[PDB]
């Protein structure tokens, strides 16, 4: 893996000696939980709404309420 | 904005981090030069009240300087005409778990700065470590609004300095060491409305593309790659965040930086090129969508998290023709140069030749040639990999000096050993997942713990270096450049310095309180130039000290590297003002005396 | 300790707190002076790397400074010939829990030097918040022995500053806010052994007094009045706690310091004169016997307790004899000075006229006749008082020229409101039973919360002042004076400034990163002569900036007088190093470069 | 009371109009606990004698062992 051998442009990964194509299953699977995984994202969103409900509220009332 | 843009023009302003919009860092101010800086001496000083990191630098504008602090991230005023009082301060209340989600120190890089316009007065733009990005009335200091831009319980939090354009403020992301996905997010100053926000993974309809994505490079990769170079779901967690800089080019209305290290630091955990990852991009201002897209780093294998500073020049390359271009000194230690309008790479060299993750970063291909040597993987330990993690370049912002055509580039010399090992994720904790060793590279002195610096300074057309300097420790604060013909910058082991622009001599230092991670800047006030810089060490390489760490492999390999800080340095925080014989106010002794 | 007194003599060494044992803060070096003060600027500086207030001041011997720090009290010790590199370091480990035991923030007033001979190396001593003395061999700063001289569970720390005189280790007491009953001890420095301990009241076996004991002045009171002016066992939470200065006359081989306020402030608790709380002390060395002792406060009902810094002189009386004199500016607001062999008064003078809990201190009585009109006493609100419990003078160590034959006087402008209130004594908790306010004095601006310091110098024996000149705030640190006709000081708002001797005219000052309650000291080094002083804001007058108060009678008082102070400083902690010109050792840009 | 009336030497201290010239039994009593009044010298005590044996063993072996 010298990083020079493409699939796709923009593509170019190998996989090192003796390191499978995919992890899945293998002894290097992450078992990760799409829960927690998932987590960040619903943060993101519920910052977003109360941002929103912010900035109508700056709107109407020309003073900001945290 | 177009006031930024000329207000960037006067020697009274220091108006934005980077100085103006370009990341120049270049004063055209003359009054110090060659032949008087030995004469400089302090003109006042001013103690923060917090201790740790003391990173970015004051601004000045409208006659006022405007101080940013580590965690709490306390803001003050001052009116240079009398630099005793406190014009204002705003002291936001934080969560204190906030702390424990930072993994490089309490650091905060500093205030943006908007003018004003008919709708709304000048405003002073922070970012708090809790995820807040805070505006408020520059004059008054009083609240204008609050947005909600991170939530440390999913492990992010906001290290970096928000940056104005128009009239937007764009606020980047950090935590790729606990698996935050990089986002970055703009909002409309007047309203506080989210106008935009992009991520550095995933789907297109996440990462943000224009319809002429890498048109002009399309061998870059184009739609897609957000997803496709990673197995499954992992770029959930993908890292990416963009916590250092930003350049902006008003006429192409284009704004450029670069976004971090995939997560884990695992590399087996996470296969493929890990796109978007450790990637330059210009993006529209107004919509955000990506022009171009280069990927310094595919497959992260060392955490060369490649935020660092964007520097924009104009010169002309080595077919004659004159080039718009944006130039980078990246972690991986290659200093990139690209066309900023096409994106096209025009040069690529390792800013020290120990580099040896990499062969040659070919220019036609665009892909960094891997010696299989050094790179990382599980069941391994690497050895004497250069750059260490740490980086042959961090968050300092250099400078460029316009007429010179030459970057001056503050460098550590840094190596490291390093190996990964399996651990899984949780929100909310860290996500790092390799156990590193960091000392200084082949040219300094690893026995004795120092050598660990250098000050170079760059042409990125010919790619020759005019002089290089070693320096004691890395050099992390960056560099500021003036028409004087002196550069300046201060060092961990607690002095800011200069040397000659042309032939890197050193030509004055003094001794600050504590060392140095933040830049110097400089303004002219009634016919003074003054060069003023924060004190107070602190950020990654002083950890040891900051934390009270002993094992080297402690502070993500930080501490083995830095033993010897403590010996030159202790912690501190505070402004210290420097002039010709140290010229102040407060020469009059009259002035802020009780009664008048 | 002869050696000690060979090294005051010489302009390179400052080898205890008061400069010499006579504690003139008087330095011949002529270097600096009125004529060229302005040329005065930053030589190098050196943060501590801890907050809250910097009392006392660096010690300089040998071609070397000590350093000492707030809690947890490190110390550093800095080669001249190279400062920004830390010799050696000593931090201490402490039960964070002390910090809730000390009143008035975690100060200390610095360390003290044994300068060795055949049977030990010279010695570095400090005292340590928890109630600990330590000695550490001053060239390497290992521990030699470390004492405990207090328990924080009974109310005891230490903030004072070691005295060393002859082969003796001399440490007051703290904690009369706590009820604790004063104790002063000796340790003899090559073992580690005490040698005495006296308290402050109790039986005459407790206090120790010479078989001669006030001889020549019967009047003061002699025997049996530790515990015959208290009601039944209320002396053995009685106070008269030592944590201010000492001088000594080698000559007469006696030591002389105050003893504090009697506990609680609540009067009416404690009937009776108090002895021998607010007494003036002479006592022998070796044996520490008390030769004489007078009460300068009986039966105090202020808390203006009696721990000032003594300054010994030799001048001519009213009557053209030679006396040896010692002059004591107290907290009551009187300037005493006795004879110091035999403790005969001599003078008593007010040291501003605004003065009111006492109308005159009669010489031949030796008594202060009281007014009434501003005594406390439980079920009354005092108004106006002044002195307020903070002082006239507090533990500033101020100066004396023996040529001009003035001293210095750093004085606060402060008086009170005051109403006491009934409370329980238990040990390990608070023992105050008063609520205060305090504000500026007549002379200063109460409405604006300023006008609160003065400078004054004073002729002990006429007992005019040469000149006045106020402060905006009190004057908290000290001062120091020098045959350049110059009298040094540094404020609460951030200055250290310059006056001259002669007229008290301001002539030069700087403004510092944090406020200053320490004093300036000098010395020369390669013929260069220099100018230092510690910065950091804090003791009593700054607790409501350090830990965030804001209720007027909070911080004992303290918090609304000094709700400006915030305005004009943050906390801070440091040392910023002065010369002419600024000139350093890093003028040699090569110190302490790379390589190596 | 001006401080000036003195029942003997060093000892001038008088009760102020209407107070009582011994606070015990009075509406003032303090009501101390006298085994509250004896901890910091027994605090004492036990510091002077641990300092002793640290002394005493410094004496005997040239390193101070806290
Ligand atoms: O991965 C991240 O998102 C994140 C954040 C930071 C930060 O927010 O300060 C750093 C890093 N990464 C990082 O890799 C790094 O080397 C670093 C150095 C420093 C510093 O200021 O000294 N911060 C950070
Ligand atoms: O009663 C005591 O034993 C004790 C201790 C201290 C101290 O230890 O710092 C002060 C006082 N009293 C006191 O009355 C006082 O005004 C004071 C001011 C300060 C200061 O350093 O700013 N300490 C103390
Ligand atoms: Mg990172
Ligand atoms: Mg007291």
């Amino acid at each position: 893996y010298d990083g020079t051998k493409c699939k796709a442009a923009g593509d170019c990964w190998e996989a090192k000696p003796g390191f499978p194509d995919k992890i899945k299953g293998s002894k290097y699977d992450p078992k990760h939980s799409e829960k927690e995984l998932n987590k960040q994202d619903a943060a993101l969103k519920a910052m977003e709404k109360r941002n929103a409900e912010r900035v109508e509220q700056f709107k109407k009332t020309g003073k900001w309420v945290y | 904005n177009d006031k930024l843009v000329e207000l960037s023009k006067s020697n009274e302003n220091w108006v934005m981090q980077g100085k103006d919009f370009s990341g120049t860092h270049y004063s055209t101010a003359k009054q110090i030069n060659k032949d008087n800086v030995k004469k400089l001496r302090p003109s006042w000083s001013f103690s923060t009240g917090v201790l740790n990191g003391h990173e970015g630098a004051p601004l000045v504008v409208n006659g006022t300087m405007y101080i940013h602090t580590p965690f709490p991230n306390n803001t003050f005023a001052i009116d240079l005409d009398e630099p005793g009082v406190i014009k204002w301060e705003h002291k936001p209340k934080q969560d204190p778990a906030a702390r424990a989600v930072a993994c490089c120190d309490v650091v905060n890089r500093g205030l943006a700065y908007w003018p004003g316009d008919d709708k709304a007065p000048a405003m002073i733009v922070k970012s708090l470590l809790d995820g807040h990005v805070v505006a408020l009335n520059a004059e008054t200091g009083e609240e204008y609004w609050k947005v909600e831009n991170g939530d440390i319980s999913v492990g992010q939090t906001e290290t970096a300095a928000p940056f104005v354009a128009k009239d937007l403020v764009i606020q980047g992301s950090s935590g790729a060491e606990l698996g935050v996905r990089g986002y970055v997010t703009a909002y409309d100053i007047h309203t506080g409305e989210m106008v935009w926000r992009w991520y550095a993974t995933g789907p297109d309809a996440d990462v943000g593309l224009d319809k002429d994505f890498n048109k002009h490079n399309p061998h870059y990769g184009q739609k897609g790659l957000g997803t496709s170079t990673w197995e499954d779901n992992a770029w959930k967690i993908g890292g990416g965040t963009n916590w250092g800089w930003y350049a902006y080019d008003p006429q192409l209305d284009m704004f450029y930086y670069g976004s971090g290290n995939p997560a884990p630091w695992n590399e087996t955990m996470r296969p493929g090129d890990n796109k978007w990852t450790m990637t330059i991009w210009g993006r529209d201002l107004e919509t955000g969508l990506a022009k171009f897209g280069y990927q310094k780093t595919p497959h992260d294998e060392w955490d060369y998290a490649g935020v660092n500073v964007m520097m924009l020049s104009e010169q002309k390359d080595k077919n004659g023709k004159m080039r718009k271009l944006l130039t980078h000194p990246d972690r991986n230690g290659i200093i990139y140069t690209l066309d900023r309008e096409t994106g096209d790479l025009v040069s690529a060299n390792k800013m020290d030749d120990t580099a040896n993750w990499v062969k040659k970063v070919d220019l036609e291909t665009g892909l960094p040639i891997r010696d299989p040597e050094y790179g990382t993987r599980m069941g391994h330990r690497s050895r004497d990999v250069c750059p260490s993690a740490m980086g042959f370049h961090n968050q300092g912002f250099d400078s460029y000096d316009p007429k010179r055509e030459l970057f001056y580039l503050g460098i550590n010399h840094l190596c490291m050993d390093w190996e990964p090992f399996m651990l899984p994720y949780r929100a909310g904790q860290f996500f790092v997942g390799a156990n590193v060793w960091t000392y200084p590279g082949p040219k300094g002195d690893r026995q004795n713990g120092i050598g660990s610096g250098q000050v170079k300074a760059y042409n990125a057309i010919t790619g020759e270096f005019a002089w290089e300097k070693m320096e004691k420790f890395s050099v992390w604060g960056g560099t500021t450049a003036t028409e004087g013909g002196l550069v300046f910058y201060g060092t961990l082991d607690g002095f800011i310095k200069a040397r000659d622009a042309d032939t890197g001599k050193l030509l004055w230092k003094f001794k600050l309180p504590s060392g140095v991670i933040g830049h110097p800047m400089t303004y002219t006030h009634k016919g003074t130039q003054y060069v003023a810089i924060n004190y107070g060490v602190g950020g990654w390489p002083a950890v040891g000290l900051v934390f009270d760490l002993n094992d080297p492999s402690a502070g993500l390999g930080a501490v083995g590297a830095f033993k010897e800080l403590a010996k030159n340095t202790q912690m501190g925080g505070g402004v210290m003002v420097f002039s010709l014989d140290g010229k102040s106010p407060y020469d009059d002794v009259s002035l802020g005396e009780y009664g008048m």
